């Protein structure tokens, strides 16, 4: 009846539904003045209303953004206030008419940017998957180092055995200290990242600038790190062939070119 | 708080909830004891102040029902309608006075509460009790025919003065009384006013005009932030599967008619214009007026207005 | 959707049934209710000889 | 000419969509607006008014603008050393409990002597009477029968810079003008 | 259609015919040798005008 209602000249009762999902956690909002139950999901009513600006599909990712307006107290947007969540918040938009149990999917995407122009409002800019095609695609260089992030699909190195679970001893503005890591050689954890559970099955990740003794340096500060929460810390690969094989014994998968050639052409001037 | 509990002893405290405090009740009381996980008693709710000023009835009170319906028509005289708001926003306009002990109270309330939710009684729905209400009684037997009473709503008894009042929660409507969940703590005899209560907010702060040392007339306007459910009924007569308006309009004020047309594209230059009929069809415009002189007619008109949903539903 | 051909007829404008291909799309489901499309005449074809 | 008052607020960001609006108090403070009119009937008064207008410099220079209402009325005599003024319960404690605006008092005794006081905190005592406090002393024992009005004071400044001085007869004659004052947070805070 | 879901058509873009090219040069690379090659496409009807 959704299509029939759209074609109807007197039963038009538009209502737009938004679904923000991050793994196992979902946030449901509706633009009407009362909650709507759809597919066993109830959508909350935001005091003040939630509205968008329209959907544009012109083939230009930079121009085809989707804008959401909502109060500054919106739960899903509140997360971005202090620090952007590590994972992207997928957004799905449905369209349905009051009194009908059928809805149609209109827009699908993820959060691109969030800002709070006024205390009584917040503007969210949503981007589609098409915008991820503007970055280069070379991803190849003939250099000495590995040119591969430890654990990627190219290194084929399993980090689960190297996982270390610990409770930090003391947390400071920029340094998190723990005695368990003090037993490892300096720089063992350099290049690794720290992941811990925020809510449900979602974890927030932070990279490590440097590891020295019992003190760990966290890039961008330690804000948001629970002082007593359980933390998982993985090591980091420098990328050198000696580092790759002595520590991880992954030399066969070494993607770097240590000593094949640095400059030698076959159309130079004098070989000697 | 530190006080031992005797064995097989139940100590029932008296949780007294006051009337002064922050608007949003976000309380987390923790009952912490040794060798037992924290058992936090969470109290949640909101604090509101009721509007207890009687506006004089010399000038008619205007009730406004507004809804949103953006309609776009093509070159031909065809319209598609997209009624937006299902529950129309209700606005009330009235004038009031304050002379003895009400002027200062009004000034203090306006300065303090300001732009915050009220509990506006429905003045047009005034009602007088037929029998005295005993203190502590559960249920108020009163007429509920064509009144703005809804299950789980609010009611507000009133007396001669502003102070004499009390708000109760109505559970359901039995067509003869108002089921209540909390007993009334004070008895008012015949003559006390009964008012339906709906949440309202001051759309614009009234401009107070001083009449004398202690006297101020105000033009208060209120908007209700709750849906106003009401049955939607069309006229009994039907023609070609559509309603027919059989009501005869009042002729007290002379009314005219016009033939609105999509007669744009006049294309006036400098020599002579030329108008082209895009559709060549005339849609007449008609005005209507009526007089209620009764509760039933007013209820029927309200149901008709709700059924119309603005311009969406034709007839 | 983009690239989808469809027919348009408007007798007052003197335009007979014409086949056009969708171009830029800008729709407004809530608020104004305006769905505006930019279309071009269908003249795309890749001959095999 | 009858005059009224209003409570202007920075109540923007109403944020009305389609379902329901929601208004948020950015500051939660009310600045009253008061109108004023006067008659000269003399050269000295007109010169004084012109000097006052020049001193105001528009909205720049503020000055207290007492009202002339009768909001508070005594119900029990207060000793000179007592600071527990008793007034009829008008919901003051629930609404006014110490904050900028509506926390100043002018006794304005019958004889003519006026005492300026400063409210400190109001406590509810009964459904009909209260025990609002003051800053320091009263000056003497005053019975309820010896009070005219209270006329809450409030710091205010001009709301419109333009001032119209309507000359009627002559410099030594009658004149009319209108002034409007609006509350403003000033005086070091 | 106007009665079938069309609101208003504003732009016409009649276009022009006296302009536009009469000869088109297409340059392509042959993968057998990788040498630049080109072909010529002519529009006799437009060329005459
Ligand atoms: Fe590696």
């Amino acid at each position: 009846s959704f299509n029939s209602r759209e074609s109807s000249l007197a039963d038009g009762q538009p209502v737009r539904l938004y679904q923000f999902s991050r793994g196992a956690i979902r946030w449901s909002y509706n633009s009407s003045d009362r909650d709507i139950t759809y597919q066993n999901q109830i959508f909350r009513t935001v005091p003040g209303g939630i509205t968008d600006n329209g959907i544009i599909c012109s083939g230009d990712p930079q121009s085809d953004q989707f804008v959401i307006t909502a109060p500054a107290d919106l739960d899903v947007a509140l997360l971005y206030k202090t620090r952007s969540p590590s994972d992207a918040i997928d957004l799905v938009v449905y369209d349905m008419h009051y009194g009908d149990a059928e809805a149609a999917v209109s827009w699908v995407g993820q959060i691109g940017d969030v800002d709070w122009p006024t205390v009584d409002s917040c503007r969210i800019t949503c981007v589609s998957e098409d915008e991820l095609m503007d970055q280069p695609g070379l991803t190849d260089t003939y250099c000495r180092t590995c040119t591969a992030i430890v654990g990627d699909h190219r290194c084929k190195v399993n980090l689960v055995p190297y996982r270390v679970t610990l409770t930090p001893q003391s947390v400071s503005a920029w340094v998190i200290s723990s005695g368990v890591v003090a037993g490892y050689a300096d720089g063992w954890f350099t290049g690794g990242y720290v992941e811990w559970q925020v809510d449900g099955d979602n974890y927030d990740r932070r990279f490590i600038e440097q590891h020295a003794g019992a003190d760990l340096h966290i890039l961008g500060g330690t804000e948001g790190i629970p002082a007593g929460g359980q933390l998982r810390v993985y090591p980091g690969c420098d990328g050198l062939a000696q580092t790759c094989d002595d520590k991880f014994s992954n030399l066969p998968n070494f993607r770097g070119f240590n000593a094949m050639q640095g400059k030698s052409p076959f159309d130079g001037d004098q070989v000697w | 708080p530190p006080l031992g509990f005797a064995a097989l002893e139940e100590r029932t405290w008296t949780v007294s909830i006051g009337t002064d405090g922050p608007p949003v009740v976000n309380a987390r009381i923790v009952w912490r004891l040794q060798g037992e996980p924290n058992l936090v008693l969470v109290i949640t709710g909101n604090r509101i102040i009721a509007w207890t000023f009687a506006p004089d009835w010399g000038d008619s009170i205007v009730e406004r029902l507004s809804a949103s319906t953006n309609i776009l028509q093509s070159e031909s005289a065809v319209t598609q309608r997209r009624a937006m708001r299902l529950a129309p926003r209700r606005e009330f306009d009235a004038n009031m006075y304050a002379v003895d002990r009400e002027r200062q109270l009004l000034d203090m309330t306006l300065f303090g509460w300001g732009a915050r939710i009220w509990a506006l009684p429905i003045w047009p729905d005034i009602q007088l009790l037929h029998q005295p209400l005993a203190a502590g009684s559960l249920g108020i037997p009163c007429d509920t025919a064509g009144l703005d009473f809804r299950d789980g709503g609010l009611a507000m008894l009133r007396g001669e003065d502003a102070f004499t009042y009390e708000v109760v929660e109505v559970k359901t409507v039995t067509a003869s009384g108002l089921d209540l969940v909390r007993p009334v703590q004070a008895a008012w005899g015949t003559g006390s006013r009964l008012y339906p209560v709906r949440t309202a907010q001051l759309t614009e702060q009234p401009t107070l005009t001083r009449l004398t040392d202690t006297a101020q007339s105000a033009r208060v306007s209120f908007l209700v932030m709750e849906p106003s459910a009401w049955p939607e009924l069309m006229p009994a007569t039907t023609y070609r599967g559509r309603p027919v308006l059989e009501q005869r309009p009042d002729e007290s004020e002379d009314l005219t008619s016009s033939y609105q047309r999509l007669l744009s594209t006049l294309d006036n230059g400098s020599a002579i214009p030329r108008v082209t009929d895009v559709a060549g069809m005339a849609l007449p415009v008609i005005g209507h007026r009526w007089i209620g002189m009764g509760r039933a007619e007013r209820s029927a008109f309200r149901s008709l207005v709700y059924a119309l949903r603005g311009q969406q539903k034709p007839l | 959707n983009p690239g989808q051909p469809f027919l348009i007829r408007s007798t007052p404008r003197g335009i007979p049934e014409t086949v056009v291909r969708v171009g830029r799309i800008e729709d407004n489901f809530l608020g104004d209710g305006k769905i505006t499309l930019t279309v071009v005449q269908d003249q795309f074809n890749l001959p095999a000889t | 000419e009858d005059l009224t008052s209003s409570y202007q607020r920075l109540l923007s960001t109403l944020d009305n969509g389609s379902a329901i609006p929601r208004v948020t108090d950015v500051a939660g403070m009310a600045l009253p607006v008061i109108g004023h009119r006067w008659i000269g009937m003399g050269r000295a008064e007109r010169s004084a008014f012109r000097s006052l207008v020049y001193a105001l410099r528009g909205q720049q220079k503020p000055l207290w603008v007492p009202t002339h209402a009768d909001d508070l009325t005594l119900v029990a005599t207060v000793s000179q050393l007592s600071t527990a003024l008793d007034v009829r319960n008008i919901g003051y404690a629930r609404f006014a409990n110490g904050r900028p605006g509506r926390r100043d008092i002018r006794i304005e005794l019958y004889d003519g002597t006026v005492y300026h006081r400063r409210i400190l905190t109001s406590t509810e005592l009964d459904a009909d009477t209260e025990r609002v406090a003051i800053d320091a002393a009263l000056g003497r024992l005053v019975e309820p029968t010896d009070v005219a009005r209270i006329c809450f004071m409030a710091l205010c400044s001009a709301a419109s810079d333009v001032v119209e001085i309507e000359h009627v007869t002559d410099s030594e004659g009658v004149a009319t003008a209108a002034l409007t004052f609006k509350g403003v947070r000033d005086d070091e805070f | 259609d106007e009665d079938s879901g069309l609101l208003e058509i504003t732009q016409e873009k009649t276009g022009s015919t006296s302009l536009a090219p009469s000869q088109l040069i297409v340059k392509y690379i042959d993968q057998i040798d990788g040498a630049q090659r080109q072909i010529i496409v002519n529009n006799n009807a437009v060329a005459a005008s």
